[PDB]
RNA sequence: GAAACUGCGAAUGGCUCAUUAAAUCAGUUAUGGUUCCUUUGGUCGCUCGUACUUGGAUAACUGUGGUAAUUCUAGAGCUAA
RNA sequence: UCGCACGCCCGGCGGCGACGACCCAUUCGAACGUCUGCCCUAUCAACUUUCGAUGGUAGUCGCCGUGCCUACCAUGGUGACCACGGGUGACGGGGAAUCAGGGUUCGAUUCCGGAGAGGGAGCCUGAGAAACGGCUACCACAUCCAAGGAAGGCAGCAGGCG
């Protein structure tokens, strides 16, 4: 399951090789009374940028979007969906961003269509700077 | 080739114009910082060596 | 640019300095200190627009380097020194103590300070820093790292320093009853009891606040300095005691008094 | 940059409508009553209350 | 020079950012330290803000944390094994960050023997005749023989690190940055991080 | 007190609008992801190991110059931080 | 290290300053980032990608985050909600003119932010520059000369030619 790739994959302030004779694991929470998941504390994954387990804090704003897209490795596409108001026609006209967001895999099961919740953090690549902190189902979609 | 001769033990230095190469084929081709002896110069120059120290050219 | 800017132009200058438009293309960069550069004014403007003690730059500058102005207690020399909030002027010679408190409105106050009161001011925390033996640090609003100072004191409280030791003699905690000074803002300068913090994680906290004559208003907790217990400060309110009577109102004084005056 | 103000203001406005005999009568009887040296003195005078009676008109409707 | 910047490439769309300025001084790459192994040398850059870097550019020694016994002893780098980035920086000798080397275990071979006082490595039948090491494990006091005999209760090592030290060279990542610090730091592997990095150089090893 | 070494500034200002179409820019927030001469406040005998003051060069100055010519500079003497 | 006063224990103690320094704050900032906003064009409908395009893991470089660059994997990323390509007699904004209410046109122009010093590029010094009233090349231009060489950059203020 973990150390798939060629470095060892472990988390950076954790001692795990002291003399014996289950790992504990690094992780917190992010604030703004986001519940930290139980995948969380009761996984056995690595990451550098996951927002509960790893090495980034989420600051700024936090904003939100529609799944869009899950085919990158471990980051999805949302879809912020707003509109737009010109002062000459007193209309609107609906716009969008994708826009890519770092999901960690703490998330383990989540279909596309689903409102997640994101927070602006430390720019994770070229395009990406947001993390899901929450995730909330698409309505109906129960089963 | 006009010579700038000094002699710094006394701390005086003197400008001779000089047109021999005869004179001058001792001090051609060699290099700079370098003591060569200069009895090759006239009556008066025996058992004085010079280091050369590098001059001006024909076009300054 | 290439560099940090050096000169400050007259139109760009700060309006609650109240320069004018016609005297020169410039205004004068003040010296970087212990005050902001849009929340100070400078010695120059203090000494020339406000008291009209100097006419010119060199009369600023003669008065200030014939060693004269002792600001906080200590002689400052370079006609651009920022002079901010709280800060107090000793003239020594003409026998002044001004202390640089906002006034009704924007501006600051040349507000006459008795010695006994000009010998302490009042400095908003900034900071609690722990540095290198365990030793903790306030950092309060002009620059002060002040050493080892009271546990109770926090980030967000006012004390009272002697100027000629540097050291705390009281202070004043964020509680709701306490007065405040607003430095900051549309409500600059106005003086009130704190009704109510409300909390923002993340965003900036804002402060309900109200003053003697039952207006009620709220402000950003950056912009609040806190100045006594209850209703009763720890220094000296200015002319009108921060209150921003309205339009209407100032409207009525001043054809009241004058009035009055004939 | 330079020191200066470089702000200024028309105090007057041109009517649209040049050759009206009704106003050009109108005008020049009020130089003829008042003793005025051209037609930009009436026109002066007409846009002074035009501004205050449109600071009335707004300060009304509000 | 080398720049760091992103307007020269293209956006998240595909599209083409025309520059709207040259190259900037803070847009600053500098060319790699590649940090060998051999008897040091260590150039100096001064960078913005006017601070040093330290450019190692062959290097010996670093000091070495073995951390589940916390001893920290500076070692002589042998040679480069593992790199989880380039095969032609093992088949190089380059010093990087979390690279894999190897260090000479004489120091922390004299710890152990000096705090536990028990032999490591040592195939057995041999004994050193300048007879140090047998005056370090024996003739103690009757009060500190006590303390060494409660503290030999925990002086049970690790197979893998056993035979590493009777080999005599452990296995080691480096955890400072070389072409920064001027260093070549890091700590002893042992673990399960051993035996992943174990498992790696010999099926490279095929 | 000219000169010259040292220190600082010369990255500010001023001019123009060629490039540049989510670029610049405006509001907005973030640096918990960084640097910062200066100025104001801290710190500045915390270290366990010739001091009544250590060394040798160099400019300015004198003196031989070179080039047709540069805010060009060379060989020799001295002498400070 | 430097300058003023000049006293006191019986050689040693001394006050007021000036300068400089590792770090921490502070000030002026700078620098990348987050959300949202730009005129015409479909006679521009698909564009980007092993020559980085979108992500991952490990490094290199950097002041820092970061495909910024390298190595190895993944095959992604943007698009009728107008990308991509082109055009602009396009520096952006505060703002100006015209106006009943809406609008239409302008903003090179004194304030703020950006860009540049003939065109491109590279750097030294410095805290800060990819500086040009600093340097090195090349291209175009161009000055002095003993023909070997030397020196330059008005979109700074005047002024001259076109
Ligand atoms: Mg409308
Ligand atoms: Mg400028
Ligand atoms: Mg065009
Ligand atoms: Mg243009
Ligand atoms: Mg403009
Ligand atoms: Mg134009
Ligand atoms: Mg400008
Ligand atoms: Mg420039
Ligand atoms: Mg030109
Ligand atoms: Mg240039
Ligand atoms: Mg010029
Ligand atoms: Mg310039
Ligand atoms: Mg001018």
């Amino acid at each position: 399951d973990i150390q798939t790739e060629r470095a060892y994959q472990k988390q950076p302030t954790i001692f795990q090789n002291k003399k014996r004779v289950k790992l504990p694991r690094y992780y917190k929470n992010i604030g703004l009374g986001f519940k930290t998941p139980k995948e969380a504390i009761e996984g056995t994954y690595i990451d550098k940028k996951c927002p509960f387990t790893g090495n980034v804090s989420i600051r700024g704003r936090i904003l939100s979007g529609v799944v869009t897209k899950m085919k990158m490795q471990r980051t999805i596409v949302i879809r912020r969906d707003y509109l737009h108001y010109i002062r000459k026609y007193n209309r609107f006209e609906k716009r969008h961003k994708n826009m890519s967001v770092h999901l960690s895999p703490c998330f383990r099961d989540v279909q596309i269509g689903d409102i997640v919740t994101v927070g602006e953090c430390r720019p994770l690549s070229k395009t990406v700077r947001f993390n899901v902190l929450k995730v909330t189902k698409a309505a109906g979609t129960k089963k | 080739m006009k010579l700038n001769i000094s002699f710094p033990a006394t701390g005086c230095q003197k400008l001779i114009e000089v047109d021999d190469e005869r004179k001058l084929r001792t001090f051609y081709e060699k290099r700079m910082a370098t003591e060569v002896a200069a009895d090759a110069l006239g009556e008066e120059w025996k058992g004085y060596v010079v280091r050369i120290s590098g001059g001006n050219d024909k076009q300054g | 640019a290439r560099g940090p800017k050096k000169h400050l132009k007259r139109v760009a200058a700060p309006k609650h300095w109240m320069l004018d438009k016609l005297t020169g293309v410039f205004a004068p960069r003040p010296s970087t200190g212990p005050h902001k550069l849009r929340e100070c004014l400078p010695l120059i403007i203090f000494l020339r627009n406000r008291l009209k003690y100097a006419l010119t730059g060199d009369e600023v500058k003669k008065i200030c380097m014939q060693r004269f102005i002792k600001i906080d207690g200590k002689v400052r020399t370079d006609i651009t020194y920022p002079a901010g909030f709280m800060d107090v002027i000793s003239i020594d010679k003409t026998g002044e103590n001004f202390r640089l408190i906002y006034d009704t409105k924007g501006r600051f106050a040349v507000h006459r300070i008795t010695p006994e009161e000009a010998k302490y001011k009042l400095c908003k925390v900034r900071k609690i820093f722990v540095g290198t033996k365990g030793i903790p640090h306030l950092v309060t609003h002009d620059a002060r790292t002040i050493r080892y100072p009271d546990p109770l004191i926090k980030v967000n409280d006012t004390i009272q320093i002697d100027l000629e030791t540097g050291k705390i003699t009281d202070f004043i905690k964020f509680d709701t009853g306490n007065l405040c000074m607003v430095t900051g803002g549309a409500n600059l300068g106005r003086i009130g009891v704190i009704t109510n913090r409300e909390r923002h994680p993340g965003s900036f906290d804002v402060v309900h606040v109200k003053d003697a004559n039952g207006n009620s208003f709220a402000t950003r907790l950056s912009n609040i300095f806190v100045i006594g217990k209850g209703n009763k400060p720890w220094i000296s309110l200015p002319r009108g005691k921060g209150i921003r009577l309205t339009i209407a109102e100032e409207r009525d004084k001043r054809l009241a008094a004058k009035q009055s005056s004939g | 940059p330079v020191a200066r103000s470089w702000v200024c203001r028309k105090t007057y406005v041109t009517p649209r409508r040049p050759f009206e005999k009704s106003r050009l009568d109108q005008e020049l009887k009020l130089i003829g009553e008042y003793g005025l040296r051209n037609k930009r003195e009436v026109w002066r005078v007409k846009f002074t209350l035009a501004k205050i009676r449109k600071a009335a008109r707004e300060l009304l409707t509000l | 020079g080398i720049s760091r910047d992103n307007w020269h490439k293209r956006r998240k769309t595909g599209g083409k950012r025309k520059p709207y300025h040259k190259k900037r001084k803070y847009e600053l790459g500098r060319p790699a330290a590649n940090t060998k192994i051999g008897p040091r040398r260590i150039h100096t850059v001064r960078v913005r803000g006017g601070n040093k870097k330290y450019r190692a550019l062959r290097l010996d020694v670093g000091n070495f944390s073995w951390g589940s016994e916390c001893c920290t002893r500076k070692t002589r780098i042998i040679d480069v094994v593992y790199n989880a980035s380039n095969n032609e920086l093992v088949r190089t000798k380059t010093l990087v960050k979390n690279c894999i080397v190897l260090i000479d275990s004489t120091p922390y071979r004299q710890w152990y023997e000096s705090h536990y006082a028990l032999p490591l490595g040592r195939k057995k039948g041999a004994k050193l005749t300048p007879e140090e090491e047998e005056i370090l494990n024996k003739k103690r006091s009757k009060k500190i023989q006590k303390k060494y005999d409660e503290r030999k209760k925990n002086a049970k090592i690790s197979s893998l690190l056993e035979e590493q030290f009777q080999q005599g060279k452990l296995l080691a990542c480096i955890a400072s940055r070389p072409g920064q610090c001027g260093r070549a730091d890091g700590y002893v592997l042992e673990g399960k991080e051993l035996e992943f990095y174990l498992r790696k150089i010999k099926a490279r090893k095929g």
